[PDB]
């Protein structure tokens, strides 16, 4: 025998997908450096012609048994070309998942909100509201995006990924995994070693050891930036609360970095700037390239082919083209490999030419194994090594070592306190994020939330595991976590988590190797030939084996280990420690910003009406509603003499129970950012009580 | 009366349906409500009366 | 004549709460007949001609759908499933 025709298929199909994919990477390169239409069709069918070898995985699926393949590399392609996919579920039910999955992007890509007094005019998500999220600092500004975005898309998306999780789960089911998130946590999954094995189930508790070792330090972070919010937004922070949702720099809150105004330890003294310096020597966007190369092979790593100088999309000819130049590595194969990236003359340019020549770098390094072992270990590890050769590029010693950052200059802690706290609100004020949302997919997968609690456990784990609390209460016909871009669209969201900790590993062990003596973030790495060799002992290494055995092979680890991460951010560990000597470091799980202006009500049915009560459904809550807004309505017109028209809308309902008790408060029409006092809340309440109580049958007491 | 009294204060402060307990399915209910959240039920003052 | 001394004045509010009302009956029906959950509203409760004697007409409508009229029987079934709680909102006893 079975081996050797399990073999020479294995070539035979290798020989015959080389060429196309060859052709169709071909193919993608000329559509994507040169925006013309004529030839997308001339790559589209090319791309059908890829998708022929799916029903040649057909040949795989009969004949060819599991057990009895004992070796490890045909073992490893067949079960990468055995899988089905989508492939087995029926027709009908296959072509209503492809139209819900498109139905849920276009309605991501194509949404539109806008202002309640001037609705000419409406704002997409990626400009404007964006912009507005991100640069604004007007409190009713940034909660009316929040808001409203919240609002149509959610409630838009909320029934098809009801469908989409229903028709999901199924088809994980029908092929062989116990849910979708079994399916999800399978890219982890190692067997057949006898020492490596790592299961899909205990990933999950890794994660969590892994968290538990993080909330000491976010929790310090997290009541410094409560008090840097306080003097931006007086009288909106409780000092011993959660923060508000819509506060936090962006719409969802993966990251915090436009924060990072708001919240310099040290303003007075700027970090460190040298794109006015390298305007000053006057280089064009080629030599940085040529002195990126130099230095990526001054730590033994390999030369870069001549194909890569010859042909690329290095600089935008500026011409009547006008062709998307987002930074991507090309790996189209055969000694071919490309760069796509606009270069201008900036830090952060210069910083991601050393992440896409890491990429390629890793890329190219296993460039001898088999077409479908070649990828990365596992997720993590593309960007890891990226990540950390960015991070090694980017010390003050080597712009000293370049001939930038001219030496009349003292490396003050002040400035290194900055670049810390800036590094921080971006690594790790987004794992408490990465881990509750996956943590949430993952139960509602499996069945462990029903379908009648999203929204009560989504902001119940907000408010307990990352400390956010929002600022309007959001009912079970809201789909606030569809709302991202990787949950509408079908995306993991793990790898984000241990990626984030794996480079942080090698940036311990590779500038262990280079025997460094100071703090770990001013290491270096480059001219480390030991280093170099521990690296390309891991690089060329790619899917041939598991990746626990890549992982020890640079670290000694057999797993991911949070302490690296720790000793990278202990002076800053320190300082935030010595800076938060008054603040009550931690959060409350009951505050809320609404819950000053609340009233609640308790209503007894069998003691007012003992037999024949009626039951309380949301019919019932819909009809108090209505009369809340006609006892404000009644209330502002005879008193006050304005006519403003409440709706049922306006009317908020929070903490409903089973006693049939609940908290709400009132806001104006069209504005959110508007809510009644409680005090004339109270007063309408008292004018038409009578008629509020006899609409439902009860007398003041019940 | 006094029974009916101890009744409602238990329901107020945990937020049982209404119909849930009653004349003796009140010592049960009692452990069980300190039981699920201690520290919590100590707020409330019950009396005695037989 | 229900309420003889001390009876309310007739304004817009009031109208909001007749259509609110009927919305009420008219979910209430939908749902614990035909087993369907519809969402109407106050603005699918149509009402014209208006008077001082307060007497008008009504129609009703789909959630979202303009063209969709209920039919009469329809309404006057889920009237008469509702019209208690109709009746004792407004302080009024099946003749007034
Ligand atoms: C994108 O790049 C250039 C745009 O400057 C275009 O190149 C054409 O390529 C063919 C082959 O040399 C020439 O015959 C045409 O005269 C070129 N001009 C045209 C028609 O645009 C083209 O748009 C793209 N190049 C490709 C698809 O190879
Ligand atoms: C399993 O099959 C692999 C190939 O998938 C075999 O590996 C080849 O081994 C021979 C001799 O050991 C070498 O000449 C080749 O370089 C190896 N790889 C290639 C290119 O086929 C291997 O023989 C089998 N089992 C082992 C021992 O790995
Ligand atoms: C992938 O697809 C193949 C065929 O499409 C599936 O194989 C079926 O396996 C069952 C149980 O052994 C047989 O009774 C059927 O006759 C096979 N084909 C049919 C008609 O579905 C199988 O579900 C998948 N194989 C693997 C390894 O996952
Ligand atoms: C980091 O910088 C701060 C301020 O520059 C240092 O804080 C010291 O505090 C004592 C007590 O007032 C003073 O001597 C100075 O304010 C600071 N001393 C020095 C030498 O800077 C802090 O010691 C520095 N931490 C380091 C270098 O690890
Ligand atoms: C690291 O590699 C680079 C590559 O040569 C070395 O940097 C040069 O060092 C010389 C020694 O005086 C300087 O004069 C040159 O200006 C440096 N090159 C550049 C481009 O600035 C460096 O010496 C190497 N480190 C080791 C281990 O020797
Ligand atoms: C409700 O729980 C409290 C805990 O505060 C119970 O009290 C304690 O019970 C232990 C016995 O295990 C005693 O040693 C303590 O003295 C008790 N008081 C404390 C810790 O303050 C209490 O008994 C329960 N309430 C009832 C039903 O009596
Ligand atoms: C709005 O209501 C009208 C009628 O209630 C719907 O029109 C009917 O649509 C069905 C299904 O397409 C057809 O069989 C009928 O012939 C249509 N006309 C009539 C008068 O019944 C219309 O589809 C509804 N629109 C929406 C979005 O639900
Ligand atoms: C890599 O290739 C370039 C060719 O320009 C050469 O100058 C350089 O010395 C090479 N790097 C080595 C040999 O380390
Ligand atoms: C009444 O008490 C039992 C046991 O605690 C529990 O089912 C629930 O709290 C109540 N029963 C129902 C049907 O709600």
């Amino acid at each position: 025998t079975i081996e050797e025709q399990a073999k020479t298929f294995l070539d035979k199909f290798n020989h015959e997908a080389e060429d196309l994919f060859y052709q169709s990477s071909l193919a993608s390169w000329n559509y994507n450096t040169n925006i013309t239409e004529e030839n997308v069709q001339n790559m589209n069918n090319a791309g059908d012609k890829w998708s022929a070898f799916l029903k040649e995985q057909s040949t795989l699926a009969q004949m060819y048994p599991l057990q009895e393949i004992q070796n490890l590399t045909v073992k490893l392609q067949l079960q990468a070309l055995q899988q089905n996919g989508s492939s087995v579920l029926s027709e009908d039910k296959s072509k209503r998942l492809n139209t819900i999955l498109n139905t849920m992007s276009t309605i991501y890509s194509t949404g539109k909100v806008c202002n309640p007094d001037n609705p000419q005019e409406c704002l997409l998500l990626e400009p404007g509201l964006n912009e507005i999220m991100a640069n604004s600092l007007d409190y009713n500004e940034r909660l009316w995006a929040w808001e409203s975005w919240r609002s149509e898309v959610g409630k838009q998306l909320r029934p098809l990924y009801e469908e989409y999780v229903v028709l999901k789960n199924e088809m994980a089911r029908a092929n062989h995994y116990e849910d979708y998130g079994d399916y999800w946590r399978g890219d982890y999954e190692v067997n057949g070693v006898d020492g490596y094995d790592y299961s899909r189930g205990q990933l999950i508790e890794d994660v969590e050891h892994t968290f538990e070792e993080i909330k000491p330090l976010y929790e310090h972070l997290h009541a410094y930036v409560r008090a840097k919010l306080m003097n931006a937004y007086p009288s909106y922070i409780s000092p011993i609360g959660c923060l508000p949702a819509h506060l936090l720099g962006d719409m969802w809150g993966r990251f915090w970095t436009n924060l990072y105004s708001l919240t310099v330890p040290f303003g007075q003294k700027p970090n460190i700037d040298v794109t006015d310096a390298m305007v000053d020597q006057a280089w064009d966007a080629q030599r940085i390239f040529k002195e990126a190369e130099k230095f990526f092979v001054s730590v033994g790593l390999p030369n870069m082919t001549q194909g890569f100088w010859e042909n690329s999309m290095l600089t935008d000819p500026g011409n009547v083209q006008k062709a998307v130049c987002h930074p991507t590595a090309w790996d189209l194969g055969k000694g071919d490999f490309r760069i796509l990236m606009c270069t201008k003359v900036t830090m952060d340019d210069f910083l991601t030419a050393h992440h896409e020549m890491g990429h390629i770098q890793y890329d190219m390094a296993y460039a001898a194994q088999p077409f479908l072992l070649r990828n990365g270990a596992n997720e993590g590890f593309h960007e890891a090594v990226g990540e950390i050769m960015s991070l090694s590029a980017a010390t003050p010693k080597h712009l000293k070592s370049i001939g930038l950052l001219s030496p009349d200059f003292q490396e003050d802690n002040e400035t290194e306190i900055n670049f810390l706290l800036k590094q921080a609100l971006t690594i790790v004020g987004t794992l408490p994020f990465t881990y509750m949302l996956e943590k949430w997919r993952w139960m509602v997968f499996k069945g462990e939330i029903p379908k009648d609690q999203w929204m009560k456990k989504w902001w119940e784990m907000k408010r307990e595991i990352v400390g956010v609390v929002e600022p309007v209460p959001h009912d079970e016909t809201y789909c606030d976590p569809a709302s991202l871009f990787h949950v509408s669209n079908d995306y993991s969201f793990i790898r984000y988590y241990t990626r984030t900790l794996y480079q942080f590993q090698f940036q311990e062990a590779l500038c262990q190797a280079a025997k460094h003596e100071g703090p770990l973030h001013k290491c270096d790495i480059s001219n480390s030939t030991e280093a170099g060799q521990k690296l390309f002992n891991m690089l060329r290494l790619g899917k041939s084996e598991p990746w626990t055995l890549a992982l020890e092979n640079v670290v000694g680890a057999k797993n991911m280990n949070v302490r690296p991460l720790l000793n990278y951010f202990e002076p800053l560990f320190t300082w935030l420690k010595d800076q938060n000597k008054n603040s009550f470091v931690g959060w409350s799980t009951d505050w809320s910003p609404y819950a000053d202006q609340s009233i609640k009500v308790r209503i007894s049915l069998k003691s007012a009406l003992g037999d024949k009560a009626y039951e309380w459904n949301d019919n019932e809550m819909y009809l108090f509603r209505s009369s809340v807004a006609y006892a404000m309505r009644q209330y502002f017109l005879k008193v006050k003499n304005q006519m403003i028209l409440f709706g049922e809308e306006d009317v908020r309902v929070a903490n409903l129970k089973p006693r049939i008790s609940f908290n709400f408060f009132v806001t104006a029409p069209k504005n959110v950012s508007d809510i009644i006092p409680r005090t004339e809340v109270e007063k309408a309440i008292r004018m038409s009580r009578s008629r509020i109580n006899d609409a439902f049958r009860l007398n003041d007491n019940s | 009366d006094c029974f009916s009294t101890n009744i409602l204060t238990l329901i107020n402060g945990f937020d049982l349906p209404e119909g849930n307990v009653t004349q003796e399915n009140f010592v049960d209910m009692q452990q069980r409500c300190n039981a699920s959240d201690p520290a919590a039920y100590a707020q409330l003052v019950f009396q005695t009366c037989d």
